[PDB]
């Protein structure tokens, strides 16, 4: 028998993974279909949590101008997030769209010289490229290592029109002079829900070593492997899309038969060699 | 449980299909009463089974299944074998025949290869049946697709007439997949739904496989413009909605047109 504990994590895995834009509904289905909010509650907060965090939720602190994006790298533990650009402490409410009641944050400022000036360099390399895109850097400890995790986030919803779609970008960044490691991951996700369901995942994992100078210019360097490398991943993307509907698509079905006219049923449903 | 069913479609219609399987499995877990209706309401991938007796495939869907076995098209039997296994009656059978039959055909004019299955089933006024169609490309190339087409039809005799109504409700699963060093992983996939229903003459030179077959093809050349389009087009122009490899010529106009339209309502409020 499924008990309780089971359907509670079913109830999770499906909460956590509805697609940008559609939280709501997923959650709302689930509700109704778990059918008891006793143990919905139970997961809940952990459910949102999760989410909005693996899907690097761009948030707007009660009046910073401070879109920041919500991820695991800021998560305080507390129930709150960072704020690295503004550097201030904000709780994020899951339910409610906004998060308010901030706290200064005081830094480390250790590995913070990197941490700002990657920061608005990537800061510049997103409003030249994502429309309604975001970005969060993270300086911090991982283990005794510096490491600077830069966060990029874009998303366009039109529900009215059944669709939504959203890029997510990390790049981790280990020094060790001279020369560091690089290690990141893209993804991209489509969802078209009109009359269907289609949708694009796709994620690529990327591994660099690059030289490590000054700051302003280790900075430059990574925006630059950054652009590249994502660029590559686009134009990857755009050129699949290429192939799928030029060679892909038509080695499916045809068109038009071979016969090259539509059939003819009444010939299919006798016509024969002989017997 | 109705909202229920139909939540559980909603979810199904939001969660990546390209884990149907896994998902629907687990939502059966989540709610056991709504096994045998999601079953049949849920269109998932479809499954190929080897007819040993004739040494040829057939489809799996929940059409062709009685408890946890499936029955061959080609030879009307259960596998695994089952004792009393649901079977059409001889003379819907003899029909079932013919209509695997004439798909066979309609699959390889428009196809070129793949594998077809039909099944029927009497109604109290009528009788229905579902096409299935699966084909898959070339094992050999970067990039792997893989179309299914599951066709439900409803016909509705009249008394007197010889005119009958055909309700078709078809559901075209299209799968597009790559592992390439550029791209890293890329799945385009899940599918369209579209209804149709038409009252129809039922006659000796238009019997009702004709009738179907027509409504199947029109339908069929209609979802796979319209899966070009979404798959190719809109996809694609969402994709490149999310980002630009040019510089976007930085726009200051939207940004400021913002700021004195929200500061009206912010002004405006409290």
């Amino acid at each position: 028998r499924v008990s309780d504990e089971e359907k509670v994590r079913i109830a999770a895995k499906f909460i956590t993974h509805a697609p940008p834009g559609e939280f709501n509904e997923v959650f709302n289905d689930v509700r109704l279909l778990l059918n008891n909010d006793n143990l919905l509650r139970e997961g809940a907060a952990h459910a949102f949590a999760q989410y909005n965090m693996d899907q690097f939720t761009p948030v707007k602190i009660e009046g910073y101008d401070d879109q920041v994006l919500i991820t695991e790298h800021g998560d305080l533990g507390n129930g709150r997030f960072l704020d690295p650009r503004n550097k201030i402490s904000f709780k994020f409410d899951h339910l409610r769209k906004e998060a308010s009641d901030p706290q200064p944050e005081d830094t480390e400022s250790a590995l913070k010289q990197w941490r700002d000036a990657c920061d608005s360099a990537l800061r510049a390399y997103v409003k030249d490229h994502y429309p309604n895109g975001f970005c969060t850097v993270y300086g911090k400890s991982i283990d005794g290592q510096q490491t600077i995790i830069a966060c990029i986030e874009s998303h366009q919803f039109q529900p009215k029109n059944f669709w939504n779609g959203r890029w997510r970008s990390e790049w981790k960044f280990t020094i060790t002079p001279p020369t560091a490691q690089v290690a990141a991951v893209l993804k991209i996700q489509v969802h078209y829900y009109e009359d269907g369901n289609v949708q694009l995942v796709s994620h690529k994992d990327i591994q660099d070593s690059v030289q490590v100078s000054s700051d302003v210019q280790t900075a430059k360097e990574f925006i630059k492997i950054i652009e590249n490398a994502e660029n590559e991943y686009q134009t990857a993307i755009s050129e699949n899309y290429q192939t799928m509907s030029d060679t892909t698509f038509k080695a499916l079905r045809r068109q038009l038969p071979v016969t090259r006219t539509k059939i003819d049923w009444n010939k299919i449903l006798s016509y024969k060699i002989g017997k | 449980s109705d909202q229920q069913l139909d939540c559980a479609l909603d979810l199904m219609r939001r969660l990546p299909p390209q884990q149907i399987e896994k998902n629907l499995s687990d939502l059966i877990d989540l709610v056991p009463s709504l096994c045998e209706d999601l079953l049949s309401s849920v269109d998932q991938p479809l499954k190929i089974a080897r007819d040993k007796v004739v040494g040829k495939d057939y489809l799996l869907c929940d059409y062709n299944r009685d408890g946890d076995s499936y029955r061959s098209p080609w030879s009307n039997k259960y596998d695994p074998p089952l004792e009393d296994g649901a079977m059409p009656s001889a003379r819907l059978r003899k029909l079932e025949v013919e209509a695997n039959n004439a798909f066979d055909q309609y699959r390889d004019l428009y196809f070129e290869g793949g594998v077809s299955s039909v099944y029927l089933w009497d109604l109290d006024h009528g009788f229905a049946g579902v096409i299935l169609i699966k084909k898959a490309g070339d094992g050999s190339k970067k990039i792997k697709g893989c179309w299914d087409s599951i066709h439900v039809v409803e016909v509705q005799e009249k008394s007197s007439g010889r005119t009958a109504h055909y309700k078709l409700t078809s559901t075209v699963m299209l799968w597009l997949q790559t592992n390439k060093t550029g791209s890293g992983t890329m799945n385009l996939g899940g599918s369209l739904t579209r209804q149709m229903e038409k009252d129809e003459t039922v006659s000796d030179s238009s019997p009702h496989i004709a009738n179907i077959g027509r409504l199947v093809e029109d339908m069929e050349n209609k979802i796979r413009s319209t899966l070009n389009e979404i798959y190719f087009g809109k996809t694609k122009d969402i994709v490149n909605g999310l980002r630009s490899i040019d510089a976007i010529p930085d726009n200051q106009k939207y940004k400021q047109l913002q700021r004195e339209l929200s500061q009206v309502l912010t002004q405006r409020q409290i």
